């Protein structure tokens, strides 16, 4: 998916 | 004639700005060197480090972290560069049209980015963007209201509740319209704010053509270390 961008959206 | 809640959501955004734009351009040092596509490991890791940023700044506008997680990330993918294209405004000077981040050796003019395998088609509007919006001569609160009204766009694909989106983009516009007509009294009120719409419009053409180019940069430095994490997840992975 998008890994990162979900981390940075917390 | 700016009414209270219009006056703290622009404080809002001003607060959300300043916290995540750095005016001293320290982590500069940090990116890969730019080399004079030569210019792409450090433009890229630029970009990147500017992307957490935007995010950054989105996650401080009211209703913003209140929406689903793909409609975020769609808005995210939407409308990254144009809010990148748009922030860097600040380092950007008329005087050498370069975008200037601290010193000399963190100097970016048209030519550097051509090292980053980009072209005229997008180089030259973009530069000729910069150095438009510059003589607009925008209050720290248009400025603000731009990005995030940029960012709020219902109509960007994916989004799947407009109706929440075009609320806020609503609310957004009523208080750019407020600011206008209360600090500029002298223009006409609707051609203010027309000169800068027309900004968001040629923000959707240099994303387009950023895209474009994109596509082909990305394909060419496939098998090179050039490209971040973050970039392909926002701009493409071929
Ligand atoms: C970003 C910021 C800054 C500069 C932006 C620039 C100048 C260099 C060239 C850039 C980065 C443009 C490039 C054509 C974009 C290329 C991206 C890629 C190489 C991955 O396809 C986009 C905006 C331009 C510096 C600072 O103001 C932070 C701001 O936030
Ligand atoms: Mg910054
Ligand atoms: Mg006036």
């Amino acid at each position: 998916r998008h890994k990162i961008l979900h981390r940075l959206l917390q | 004639q700016l009414l209270e809640e219009q006056e703290r959501l622009i404080a809002t955004l001003i607060e959300a700005h300043r916290k995540t734009y750095d005016a001293s351009y320290s982590d500069f040092s940090q990116f890969r060197p730019p080399k004079r596509l030569s210019m792409l490991p450090h433009l890229a890791d630029l970009v990147s480090y500017s992307i957490q940023k935007v995010i950054g700044f989105a996650k401080m506008i009211p209703g913003f972290k209140e929406l689903c997680t793909e409609d975020q990330i769609s808005l995210l993918k939407a409308s990254a560069i144009e809010i990148i294209i748009l922030r860097s405004n600040e380092s950007f000077t008329m005087e050498d049209n370069s975008w200037t981040c601290g010193s000399n050796e963190f100097k970016y003019q048209i030519g550097d980015v051509m090292q980053a395998g980009h072209k005229l088609e997008l180089l030259e509007p973009l530069v000729k963007f910069q150095v438009n919006m510059k003589k607009l001569d925008l209050h720290e609160a248009e400025h603000v209201l731009l990005m995030a009204i940029c960012l709020f766009s219902p109509d960007r694909p994916g989004v799947q509740d407009r109706c929440r989106v075009e609320e806020v983009q609503e609310h957004l516009t009523e208080t750019l319209r407020a600011y206008i007509a209360c600090r500029h009294p002298l223009s006409c009120k609707h051609m203010l704010y027309t000169k800068m719409v027309e900004k968001l419009t040629e923000l959707r053409s240099l994303n387009e053509e950023h895209s474009k180019q994109y596509l082909q940069i990305s394909q060419d430095a496939v098998n090179k270390e050039d490209l971040p994490p973050l970039l392909l997840e926002v701009f493409g992975n071929p």
